[PDB]
């Protein structure tokens, strides 16, 4: 409990991935 | 016509309950354990969302655009290609939630980390918007 | 005066259209119905890795690169081929109010059919474009063409700018111009061939076309053949119309930023599926605000709207001189074949020269010209102009009648086309068989010609339908909508 | 007596929804078996817990 070793590192990447992902709002001589 | 098929009404609600059926089906298996139920259902889901989005290309019907998206798989052709739309982001958030519940269950094991990550890896890798048309040595 | 709401669209009457959004519980069950059906298709095509019998590409001296995509034929053989017994039934009579239908069946599960001998008679139809009831082999209206048939023949073997140009052709082109109230008119061979051969003679390379979401296969195809930028706006959304129309001028092309050469709009009067009328005065008010042109399509609208029905312009009471070009057909109120283009005399003369069809295609057959003329004479003044007051009575009666019966109906209430909503794909395949058991033949509209959760059935009302013909059909529907629980509406 | 006839209507109602109707009864029972055995396994595991 409260920690796996290198996994909350990787899980912190994913939960931070969504926040950039949530606000991009558009895309595409 | 495969460009407004996820932009329809209640397709998001029906996409959940297919997985919700698939878990309760997988929950009622005799010779199985409650960790590897979640391990199984994160593998099958990310298998489906690769094969039904990033593998089959074209339309099941016939396109009156003379087959413009014949060389384009189903993810690439959503909403006529504009990436950051209201429905592609729903399709990216949902395996992450399926990653975190399968992170919650199996109690953060090492083999349940390894097997349940590369499924979640190999589904988001094609969903990079700068990986629009590049196909690795095939398809 | 009724509405002048924001765009200057001046309304005389109330509008009153109804697009009831589909229920939550209904919509989820549809995808399950397709989901089980898309499941067995992969099952079925997997079983076909060894050898319902197929068309069997020639082996004899062939087997090049294969002809068709296997996957593009998926829905036609796994959702269509299952239930293709309906919308293909041969009839053997005059398509009026009661229609003799040849009976067929398949023991090969709709893969190969067979007529028994049977002629199912006195079948009320509601799926034919017979609004003003001119499909009859009786009366003096059709009799006049018999004099024309025994005299002239059944078709020129020539072209309009070539030899073939009869006095009837010159007569009819006058006759419609007074009927529409425009300067000049010109008839064409079939209504599909009009839009696919004249719209490319108008717009060119630097043009921009603002067409609706759901026009037809005609109007898209003409827009493809003219190399011109095509942009789609939402159905009857003037706000979405003006938003494109605003950005079309304040920008130009995507590559260069030069101004557009000319722009125009492709809209129809009565959209066939989801039978609804375009918000026309809000369009006339908007094209004058942005100097655009306007192509209008009275394929369904003429003979069905306005008193002594003359299309949607009299139905809104407006002038024909603000629509830059008017097009309609003769198959869908007159019981004939072909279509016209009405417009200014300068426009018609340019299209009497640059036509794709007066210069290549052969022109109309002579006796069907007469069937158009005598039909317009009975309208202009003998089963005449009283039937349009009958049909509008039949429209307005039938439209309130199914709405209060718990069914769900789209479109404007005054529209003769009645879109009746199915949702489940099995409810498509049962309903055509079910009504056919109850002595009525209707038209069901499948998946790919709709969106996913539309899958509707469609009724064509008629002035030839009397009250007893109509109420008998109301009785039969009351059982079936009960039998299939298709009472989706809340009201 | 009609309760056995009313019951087959609800089964016929089950043929329409989820599109069992035009489903070639060679294949329907294959789906009926996958309908039964999953619910048949839903009971045997449900009685455990």
């Amino acid at each position: 409990y409260e920690a796996p070793a290198y996994h909350l590192i990787l899980e912190g990447i994913l939960i931070l991935w969504i926040i950039r992902l949530l606000f991009s709002k558009t895309y595409k001589t | 016509p495969n460009t407004r098929v996820m932009n329809s009404r209640g397709i998001w609600l029906s996409y959940v309950l297919a997985i919700g059926l698939l878990h309760i089906v997988l929950l009622s298996i005799p010779f199985v354990s409650v960790p590897v139920v979640w391990t199984l259902t994160n593998l099958i889901h990310n298998m489906g969302m690769y094969i039904f989005l990033h593998t089959v290309k074209g339309t099941p019907f016939e396109t009156p655009d003379q087959g413009k998206a014949r060389l384009l798989t189903h993810w690439e052709q959503m909403d006529y290609g504009v990436q950051f739309t209201a429905s592609r982001k729903f399709l990216t958030i949902t395996p992450i939630v399926l990653y975190f519940l399968t992170s919650f269950y199996t109690k953060y094991d090492q083999i349940h980390f390894v097997l349940n990550t590369v499924s979640l890896m190999s589904v988001l890798i094609p969903k990079l918007p700068q990986l629009h048309g590049v196909r690795i040595f095939g398809i | 005066i009724h509405h002048v709401t924001q765009n200057g669209g001046l309304y005389k009457r109330p509008f009153n259209e109804a697009f009831e959004e589909t229920p939550m519980l209904v919509a989820v069950l549809t995808y399950v119905g397709y989901g089980v059906l898309t499941l067995f298709g992969y099952l079925r095509d997997f079983l076909r890795y060894w050898r319902c019998h197929h068309a069997t590409e020639r082996e004899e001296q062939k087997d090049f690169v294969s002809l068709y995509q296997d996957f593009e034929n998926f829905y036609t053989r796994n959702l269509y081929m299952r239930i293709r017994d309906n919308w293909n039934r041969p009839i053997c009579s005059v398509p009026g109010a009661r229609v003799d239908i040849m009976e067929r069946q398949s023991h090969d599960y709709n893969w190969s059919f067979k007529y028994t001998g049977n002629i199912i008679k006195g079948v009320i139809n509601m799926g034919s474009y017979n609004y003003l009831g001119f499909a009859r082999n009786t009366g003096s209206c059709q009799e006049a063409a018999a004099k024309v048939l025994e005299e002239y023949g059944a078709g020129v073997c020539s072209t309009r700018q070539e030899i073939g140009n009869l006095d009837k052709h010159e007569e009819l082109e006058e006759l419609v111009a007074r009927f529409l109230g425009v300067e000049a008119a010109m008839a064409y061979g079939m209504g599909f061939a009009t839009n696919s051969m004249n719209i490319p003679a108008l717009v060119g390379k630097g043009c921009l076309i603002l067409s609706d979401e759901l026009n037809h296969a005609s109007l898209v195809l003409g827009a493809r053949l003219s190399g011109a930028t095509i942009r789609i706006f939402k159905h009857n959304n003037m706000q979405s119309l003006e938003k494109l129309l605003k950005d079309a001028i304040v920008y130009g092309q995507p590559r260069t930023r030069r101004p557009w050469k000319k722009i125009l709009i492709l809209v129809e009067g009565i959209y066939s599926m989801e039978g609804s009328i375009v918000r026309l005065p809000e369009v006339i008010a908007l094209k004058k605000k942005y100097k655009a042109y306007l192509y209008l399509d009275e394929a369904h609208s003429i003979g069905a709207l306005g008193p002594t029905g003359r299309g949607v312009v009299e139905y809104f009471g407006l002038d024909p001189e603000d629509v830059d070009v008017m097009m309609g057909t003769f198959t869908k109120s007159f019981g004939a074949s072909g279509g016209y283009i009405g417009g200014k005399k300068e426009l018609i003369d340019y299209l009497r020269t640059h036509s794709h069809s007066a210069v290549y295609a052969t022109s109309l057959s002579p006796p069907v010209v007469e069937q158009i003329i005598t039909s317009m004479k009975c309208i202009m003044g003998s089963l005449g102009k009283e039937c349009v007051q009958q049909l509008a009575e039949n429209t307005r009666y039938f439209r309130r009648r199914l709405k209060e019966m718990g069914f769900i109906i789209y479109g404007n209430e005054d529209s003769p086309v009645v879109p009746l909503m199915l949702y489940m794909p099995a409810k498509i395949g049962a309903f055509g068989r079910e009504m056919l058991k109850r002595n009525i033949g209707v038209v069901v509209v499948g998946f790919p010609a709709t969106p996913i959760i539309e899958s509707r059935a469609r009724f064509c009302l008629s002035a030839a339908h009397t009250k007893e013909i109509l109420d008998t059909a109301l009785k039969e529907i009351d059982e079936v909508g009960d039998l299939l629980q298709l009472k989706y509406s809340r009201h | 007596a009609r309760a056995w006839k009313q019951m087959s209507w609800f089964y016929y109602q089950y043929l329409l929804v989820t599109a069992l109707y035009m489903l070639e009864p060679w294949e329907r029972t294959v789906f009926n078996s996958m309908l039964v055995s999953i619910v048949g396994m839903a009971l045997y595991t449900g009685y455990v817990f």
